[PDB]
């Protein structure tokens, strides 16, 4: 889908005992760090790139 | 003649006739051609085929089912 | 080389050096300074501005070296992108003399009087992925080489009658697109052949596959240096094409046959066939 | 397993177990695979001018003919226009056959598979009859031409009273007949072989007996042989090329 | 390019002239050797803003064997022929009063149009063809062998001599292009001639099913 291509590829993460793959943002929120900046710092140590 | 089937004996026909003649000799068939001091039925059978004195007629089956009858003398040895 | 470029597939992403989005309410606003000089000549004659002016601007930069390699001109690309999109996309181009190649795109003004932001992004992404600017989609790349072998070289009969072999440049294309390549002009249909047996069946016909299969059997056996008589090769293709359709030598192919139920019983489908019989 | 059913019938038509015909003749030649041997046509490969000079057999010079023929034979050839016409006819027919060969093969390679090799037998005949190259041939030229025609008539792959069955045999023996005409051409026989008339007659008899042996015997299972034969090369082929 | 499309139309017409010739319909010698320049002058330089409108390219040919038998080919401006447009072609065929007819399709004909074609199987038959396929000739290709039409009496002679049933002769599918190009009637036998290295020539018989 062109709309899906425009947003970009989604990094869904497989986990044990899950019916369908769970997106990284959702699993990160479940761990904690609800703020978007907190999720971003774990995913990318440097935001320069 | 007017027969599609070859007048010459086929190699498969030659093998069966030689086996049959040898089988008859071991059983105790009267010899059309006298053996040259041979106790081996196969050796006598080959000499009998060269003589063409064997009393065998071969029926050839066509696809339509027509039958061609060839005497051993009429047939020509493949070898 | 020019025919090879026509055969080789090309897309918008390859030709464009980079693609960017800028906000320009008016051509006079000139958020980007460099485009203003060519834009100012465009500004003197307004086009499509009567209904409205587009706030969002799509700016495309094309590398000259990429255009030269594909023998593609920005003006021809602009007209083709406009075609089939109606007035939804409007494209303006730099003068050919100017070293930089820039395409400025404004969204249709009629709708103003899908979120315009993501719509511009969607049009830019969709065009880049599916541009199909030149070449055949089936063949990713075309390679040009000259063959030493006499059989590959063109063979003609001279007035003297001695056979003559003339080397001709030949093209090898990834994937199979026999029908499209033959359709293209300046291509010899008789000489061109496709490795895929199914491609031969679809265009050339079943008997052509039978000749090709015998040639393929000879070619593979010759490669290892073994020799097999023509009679054995001819029989294998003839039995395969006897049905008139391509059939693989597989259990399923044997299962569809005019053979009797006992043969099927020997083939491990005995329970179903015997009940049916 | 797939090809075991295919076999040759009494009529020599290859057929499946269902009896649907796979080939009208085995190998498209109706001859045994072992019998055919590689031979060179030597007609398509030479240039047209070279071919015309080689088979011209011109009687105009009357000195080249004198070298290759006995004095009584050459004077008889000059005396009768019909004898000269027959020598011209074989060359013209050979040219038509050579054009047919060019149509059959675009490459026009001399190498072909044919049942009987005339050259090997001719070399054996020269040793057996102690033929001398210096001595001119004692065989009249028309007799050589007639002998080739008689041998072609004697050998029939397919015998049918109805039309198109006789034509099928001509197609089967077409390659062999063209090779037979070129090898047994009267100009070639007189120029190099100088074969005696008895030796040529012996050669014609030898070819006929070998050709009859060459024809494949009916009832052979061609499919079972073909499938096993392909397997031996497959083992030689490397797993990854 | 409009000019390249005119070049494609010339290739389709030249192949159509060869296709009727394979059937046995009489064909003009000039049409068989027609050149692109002659076609472009005769029908107009380009379809867009030009004399060609995907119309007037229709060809009527009369069979050499039967003068009354004729083949008419229809060209559609639409890429897929409309169900209504084929009915208009059938009305034109009714005026022609010829059972044999041919249709050339720029793209793929609609399935509903195919359903209309199948019901009228006995008379006014139409043979569907693809314009892209007609750009090239299958017969010219070296891999394709020579195909010879055989009369029913000739078919009987081969079967009688070798005692073969029509089923025994290797079958050729109707779907493959060579069978459609020749337009051999189903159940007829077409002779195939292929050169064989062992014999120098070979003859085989194919039964269309």
């Amino acid at each position: 889908g062109a709309k899906k291509s425009a947003i970009g590829q989604r990094i869904v993460a497989t986990l044990p005992y899950i019916k369908q793959e769970v997106p990284i943002i959702i699993v990160f929120r479940a761990l904690g760090f609800v703020s978007d900046r907190d999720i971003l710092e774990h995913i990318i140590y440097d935001f320069e790139d | 003649q007017k027969r599609i089937t070859t007048p010459y004996m086929t190699k498969y026909e030659r093998a069966r006739v030689l086996g049959t003649r040898a089988l008859q000799i071991a059983m105790c068939a009267p010899v059309m051609v006298e053996l040259e001091g041979e106790t081996d039925p196969l050796l006598i059978a080959m000499k009998e085929l060269k003589a063409r004195k064997i009393p065998i007629i071969i029926r050839r089956y066509l696809p339509d089912g027509s039958y061609e009858d060839w005497g051993v003398d009429e047939l020509i040895i493949s070898d | 080389k020019d025919i090879l470029c026509r055969l080789e597939h090309t897309t918008l992403r390859k030709v464009t050096a980079n693609t960017a989005i800028y906000y320009d309410p008016n051509p006079q606003s000139t958020v980007v300074a460099e485009d203003q000089e060519w834009v100012n000549v465009y500004y003197e004659m307004p086009d499509f501005d009567v209904a409205r002016i587009s706030p969002w601007l799509l700016r495309v930069e094309l590398d000259r070296k990429h255009m030269t390699d594909r023998k593609l001109t920005m003006e021809q690309i602009a007209e083709k992108i406009n075609a089939g999109f109606g007035d939804d996309l409007n494209c303006i181009f730099n003068d050919d003399n100017a070293e930089k190649l820039v395409l400025r795109i404004r969204i249709m003004n009629s709708d103003e009087n899908m979120d315009d932001d993501v719509f511009l992004r969607c049009i830019e992404s969709n065009m880049l992925t599916d541009m199909t600017l030149q070449g055949i989609e089936q063949i990713s790349k075309v390679y040009m080489h000259l063959p030493q072998t006499d059989n590959k070289k063109k063979i003609i009969i001279t007035e003297d009658g001695e056979f003559k072999a003339l080397q001709e440049w030949i093209l090898e294309t990834d994937g199979v697109s026999l029908m499209r390549v033959l359709s293209e002009k300046d291509v010899d249909p008789v000489r061109t052949t496709s490795n895929d047996i199914v491609e031969i069946f679809t265009v050339l016909g079943i008997e052509a596959v039978r000749k090709a299969l015998e040639r393929e059997l000879y070619h593979v056996i010759s490669f290892d240096g073994s020799y097999v008589n023509y009679r054995h090769l001819a029989l294998l293709c003839d039995t395969m094409t006897c049905r008139g359709h391509l059939m693989a030598i597989t259990r399923h192919g044997v299962n569809r046959q005019d053979t009797g139920p006992l043969m099927k019983c020997s083939f491990e489908e005995t329970v179903d066939v015997l009940m049916e019989a | 397993k797939s090809m075991e059913s295919v076999m040759v019938k009494y009529d020599a038509t290859v057929r499946n177990s269902i009896n649907q015909v796979v080939q009208l003749r085995y190998g498209e030649d109706g001859l045994a695979g072992e019998s055919v041997e590689f031979q060179n046509l030597a007609t398509l490969k030479p240039s047209n001018k070279a071919f015309e000079k080689k088979f011209r057999f011109d009687y105009t010079n009357e000195r080249a003919l004198r070298r290759t023929l006995q004095e009584d034979l050459v004077k008889d050839v000059l005396s009768n226009a019909h004898i000269q016409n027959e020598l011209e006819r074989e060359f013209e027919r050979m040219r038509e056959d050579r054009e047919v060969l060019r149509v059959i093969f675009p490459t026009g390679d001399s190498k072909v598979v044919l049942p009987c090799n005339l050259l090997r037998m001719i070399w054996n005949a020269q040793k057996i009859f102690h033929i001398n190259p210096r001595l001119p041939s004692d065989l009249h030229p028309i007799k050589v031409v007639e002998g080739v025609k008689e041998l072609s008539k004697k050998l029939v792959i397919v015998n049918g009273d109805d039309p198109l069955s006789r034509q099928a045999q001509e197609n089967a023996t077409l390659l062999f007949n063209i090779h037979l005409r070129s090898t047994l051409c009267s100009r070639r026989m007189a120029e190099e072989f100088r074969l005696s008339g008895e030796a040529f007659d012996w050669l014609l008899g030898e070819i006929e007996s070998k050709f009859n042996q060459a024809i494949a015997h009916p009832g052979e299972m061609v499919g079972a042989l073909a499938a096993q034969s392909l397997g031996e090369p497959a083992t030689q082929m490397t797993l990854n090329t | 390019d409009d000019e390249e499309e005119t070049y494609r139309l010339w290739k389709i017409r030249k192949t159509i002239m060869q296709l009727c010739h394979d059937r046995g319909y009489l064909v003009t010698q000039d049409e068989l050797d027609q050149t692109l320049e002659e076609f472009k002058a005769q029908f107009g330089d380009k379809p867009s803003e030009g004399r060609p409108r995907r119309t007037d390219l229709t060809v009527l040919v009369a069979h050499n064997d039967d003068p009354t038998d004729q083949m008419f080919v229809f060209f559609p401006e639409e890429p897929k022929v409309g169900i209504k447009t084929i009915k208009v072609y059938c009305q034109r065929m009714q005026e022609e009063n010829i059972t044999r007819a041919l249709i050339v399709v720029q793209q793929g004909m609609t399935p509903s149009a195919k359903q209309s074609l199948v019901d009228m199987a006995p008379k006014y038959i139409l043979e569907q063809f693809l314009q892209q396929e007609l750009l090239i000739n299958i017969t010219e290709h070296e891999l394709v062998p020579e195909h010879v039409v055989m009369t029913k009496e000739e078919v009987t002679e081969l079967l009688a001599r070798y005692k073969l049933r029509e089923n025994q002769l290797p079958r050729i599918q109707a779907g493959d292009p060579v069978a459609r190009y020749f337009g051999i009637k189903r159940g007829q036998v077409v002779k195939i001639i292929r050169p064989s290295e062992t014999a120098g020539r070979y003859i085989t018989y194919r039964l269309v099913q």
